[PDB]
RNA sequence: CCCUAUGACGGGAGUGCAAUAGAGAACCUGAGAUCCGAUGCGAACAAUCAGUCGAAGGAGUAGUCAAGCGCACUCACUCUA
RNA sequence: CAAGGGUUCGGUUGUUCGCCGAUUCAAGUGGUACGUGAGUUGGGUUUAGAACGUCGUGAGACAGUUCGGUUCCUAUCUACC
RNA sequence: UUAUGCCAAUAGCAGCGCCGGGCAGCUAAGUUGGUAUGGAAGAACUGCUGCUUAGCGGGAAAUCCUUCUCUAUACAAGUUCUCGGAACAGGUUUUAGAACAGAACUUCGAUAGGCGGGAGGUGGAAGCACCGCGAGGUGUGAAGCCAUCUCGUACUAAACGA
């Protein structure tokens, strides 16, 4: 994948920050079924341009969505205001090269990704809340007809006196799983519309049923 | 006279339990004493209530006093008698459990200079 | 075993943080938290 | 949604007598999260009174009880809400106290002669329209 | 970055004495226990052992520096990160080709004395492996090793 | 007898050689462990028979005395680290 | 030279071992209190019963054999999620 | 089986009483997605210079960087923007959840309920008409209902004069 979107030879293009809106159920021309699944790109717009020359770093503040004064906590009621950009529902930053370095006020939208090549997308993920192992870490578990009080729970450290007492950084039921889990280098994009500006993926992308999700690699 | 002193004595709820809320207002104003008082849920709050409101009364019938100019300066707990009983468990093993009481004490001055600090705050 | 200072160090944490806002009756006496029914008028 | 732990069948046999107490009497003092419960049934059993049918009144003949209830809604309770779209109950947060730190809430209906917040007039809903995705507020400032 | 590299001196003590190490590129030991003193303030009189009194001693370009036989390639830093089994190992030639300066930190370091005045002497220290030093303004002493240097020569 | 409490063993008034919260009812003297306090200093980047010896500190601060009303001594002293 | 990743199922035996049948890229050798019961199992084996062979002149034993034979702990600390 | 006298239509109970179904949620037997490139150093092993001291180059699923995750209590404690009645706190929820936390909403409002419209599940409501003596069937009628999902509406409860 090169010679696209709008770059020279080789850098990162930012990155572009969507919403999980479900799944559905394509087809090919070659008469197969791929799942598929809609990002909503809510009007993302640039907000701050990251400066090794003033601050140190580079990075385009793309914010996606859209929020009120009412919804705002003042102190970036300010941010926005300063900047005069049109409000929205979450901030974030992408590290971009030298090149790839946009104008503060340049809306993005879905015709910026190639269809037929990857993406990655980062979504912060489904958490489960307070889960133990054998659901954590696939752990099996000790039969259910001989054993009791361990039914569905796990072993034991290596321990004896050497190794003396000292579990290492093992493994124990814990508290919940979200967090945020890339799908590297995905499979290529369907479809992008060129109003609307969503964009269909063949499938598997993290995140809630709605509100979350980050577009890379390109 | 000064530091004008209430007590309550036999107070049948345990001391851990009753200094757990005096220390909520152990240095501040009376009126907002009275106040977080009864909108603590906790029920030893009534019985520390008591003891301010009689505390700030006999502060009064006292005289040199302005039950206004009052905030508590002082007061704490202390364990009283406590008729222990026997305690029964499993395998005729047995033990002891003691009901407990105690004592409860409030010593409040004047504000006598601080207004000027409280404003402040 | 456990002396003064653990007991102490973990009984403290637990304290108790006087409450906030806290709204009175104007003139039908009850003091409440926000969000009671004390009254009407 | 809630379970408010109790056998599923004990939990109706209990929610049945409290819409229905709530009906006979016009208020009742309960603990909250089982108010904003019974804030589900009395309404669905409003729209009895509304409907007021053969079928839709024998079948209000399972859901309230113990007295005759049944004719208080089909009788009054449609007929003081014939227009009311909606929003049958206040659910309101008195805390009063309890033993349990258990939150009380009075609940009761609208339209009486006293209630306890005196409420918004009975306006009909307006009809449908079309919803649409334009999705072109841009909120700047 | 002016900020990032002039360090906390505005935490020390300052009244006392700015003074420079410019090893020349001879020797690390040599160059260290020499640090390790002025560093430590031993090397003045009024010395009293509960208390810091290190003058400020600053060394420049470590780039130039020699560490004599063939130990670059064969005395790596050893270091373990906790989990089990890990052993992160590192040769002094990676080390210098990333930063020749942590190198005689970490010596300096494990030569003064052990006890918890280290760090808070080693908050006395500064390095850049050039001769450039935004440390100048202020009152700098440059200064010499002792005249002690036979430097015994071999076939 | 009054004062706040549901109710006073409480607080005053009062008897009493006793201030009777150092006789207030099991009640003289009332100690150590134990608990909650009030003050002063230390205390959230530094590791352990918790100290001993040194010790920058901080704080509370006394006295004698010709010499002059201060300062300059009492290594002042006591806590602290 | 190399430890980065792997190192299977099932049949009889309590089996570790081992033999076997079917497979794989391979079916590694030791340490880790012959890892791991305040994690589980409890079949062997070392209690009481009972019996077979053998020994003891009997009481009984058997490093021979078979059947049955209560598995305690509410986590203070270190460790760790 | 007990009750609502009975018919009618419902309820309780049999640890959903038992069956046949069952959306959203959850899961895997399902579906995805990865098992890489680039860069440096460099193992025996290999070569060539040398000039007899040395010089460098290939050189392994190995080591270290690039991807992914975590991170400023990173104590040399980092940088940028913005707020200053600002941040909190409380209340309705939550795609988040043991409390805490995060995120949404807090009346110039869709935060949850409620009511209307669909979708989505069950599968021909009752009453009425017919056919037959009946069990029962057919029409009125994709009827009837509704755990969830969307969509309209502030009708309820989320302002706040501490």
């Amino acid at each position: 994948e090169a010679k696209q979107g709008e770059m020279s030879s080789r850098s990162k293009r930012t990155g572009i920050i969507a919403v999980k809106c479900g799944m559905t159920a394509l087809w090919d021309k070659w008469g197969k079924r791929i799942p598929i699944s809609i990002l909503w790109v809510d009007d993302n717009i640039v907000s701050q341009v990251k400066t090794v020359e003033k601050e140190g770093i580079f990075a385009l503040q793309i914010g996606c969505g859209q929020k009120k004064p009412k919804h705002l906590s003042k102190a970036v009621v300010g941010h926005f205001r300063a900047q005069g950009v049109p409000l929205k529902r979450k901030l974030r930053e992408f590290p971009v090269t030298e090149d790839a370095l946009l104008p503060v006020g340049t809306s993005l939208g879905v015709r910026h990704f190639v269809p037929g090549q990857y993406v990655d997308v980062t979504g912060i993920t489904r958490g489960k809340g307070f889960q133990g192992c054998m659901k954590r870490h696939g752990f099996s578990g000790m039969p259910a007809s001989h054993g009791a009080s361990l039914s569905h729970r796990s072993g034991g450290s290596t321990g004896q006196r050497d190794a003396p007492g000292k579990v290492f950084k093992g493994r124990k039921m814990a508290g919940r799983m979200g967090a945020d889990q890339r799908t590297v280098k995905n499979v290529w994009v369907y479809k992008i519309d060129p109003a609307r500006n969503l964009m269909w993926v063949r499938g598997q992308v993290p995140g809630a049923e709605g509100n979350f999700v980050f577009i890379k690699d390109a | 006279r000064q530091k004008v002193q209430a007590v309550l004595k036999s107070i049948k709820q345990s001391p851990k339990k009753v200094n757990l809320v005096a220390a909520l207002v152990r240095g501040m104003r009376v009126e907002d004493a009275l106040m977080q008082l009864q909108v603590t849920v906790k029920r030893a709050s009534q019985t520390v209530y008591r003891v301010i409101h009689a505390a700030r009364a006999n502060a009064t019938h006292n005289h040199g006093l302005d039950p206004d100019r009052l905030l508590v300066a002082e007061a704490f707990v202390g364990k009283g008698l406590f008729g222990k009983k026997v305690a029964y468990h499993a395998k005729g093993r047995s033990g002891i459990i003691s009901i407990p009481r105690c004592r409860l004490t409030v010593i409040v001055r004047e504000t006598t200079a601080e207004e000027e600090a409280e404003i402040a705050r | 075993k456990i002396s003064k200072h653990k007991r102490g160090i973990r009984n403290g944490p637990k304290a108790l943080k006087p409450v906030p806002v806290i709204i009175r009756c104007r003139s039908c006496g009850r003091v409440k938290l926000p969000h009671f029914f004390c009254c009407s008028g | 949604f809630r379970k408010l732990g109790r056998p599923a069948g004990h939990r109706m046999s209990m929610l049945r007598t409290m819409v229905s107490q709530l009906v006979k009497h016009e208020r009742i003092e309960t603990t909250v999260t089982k108010a904003k419960e019974v804030r589900r049934l009395a309404d669905n059993m409003i729209q009895l009174g509304k409907e007021g049918s053969l079928s839709a009144a024998r079948r209000a003949a399972g859901f309230v009880r113990g007295d005759d209830v049944l004719h208080k809604i089909f009788t009054e309770l449609a007929h003081r809400y014939k227009d009311r779209a909606g929003g049958y109950t206040r659910l309101l947060r008195t805390r009063i106290r309890v033993g349990d730190a258990a939150p009380m809430a009075y609940i009761e209906f609208i339209d009486r002669e006293n209630e306890l917040r005196q409420s918004k007039p009975a306006t009909p809903q307006p009809p449908q329209r079309v919803p649409l995705d334009p999705w072109e507020r841009s909120r700047l400032t | 970055l002016k900020k990032a590299v002039a360090g906390i001196k505005r935490i020390n003590l300052d009244g006392l004495r700015w003074r420079v190490f410019d090893a020349r590129g001879q020797v690390l030991g040599r160059l260290a226990s020499q640090i390790s003193t002025v560093l430590q303030a031993k090397d003045k009189p009024t010395y009293c052992p509960n208390r810091d009194d290190g003058d400020i001693c600053i060394v420049l370009n470590a780039k130039e520096i020699g560490f004599t036989g063939r130990k670059l390639t064969d005395k790596f830093y050893r270091w373990h990160t906790g989990y089990i089994g890990h052993l992160k190992e590192r040769s002094l030639k990676d080390q210098m080709a990333k930063d020749p300066t942590e190198v005689i930190r970490k010596a300096v370091w494990r030569m003064l004395p052990s006890n918890n005045l280290r760090d808070d002497r080693d908050r006395k220290l500064r390095i850049f492996e050039g001769g450039e030093h935004p440390f100048g303004d202020k009152p700098l002493e440059p200064f010499v090793m002792p005249p002690r240097r036979v430097r015994e020569m071999r076939p």
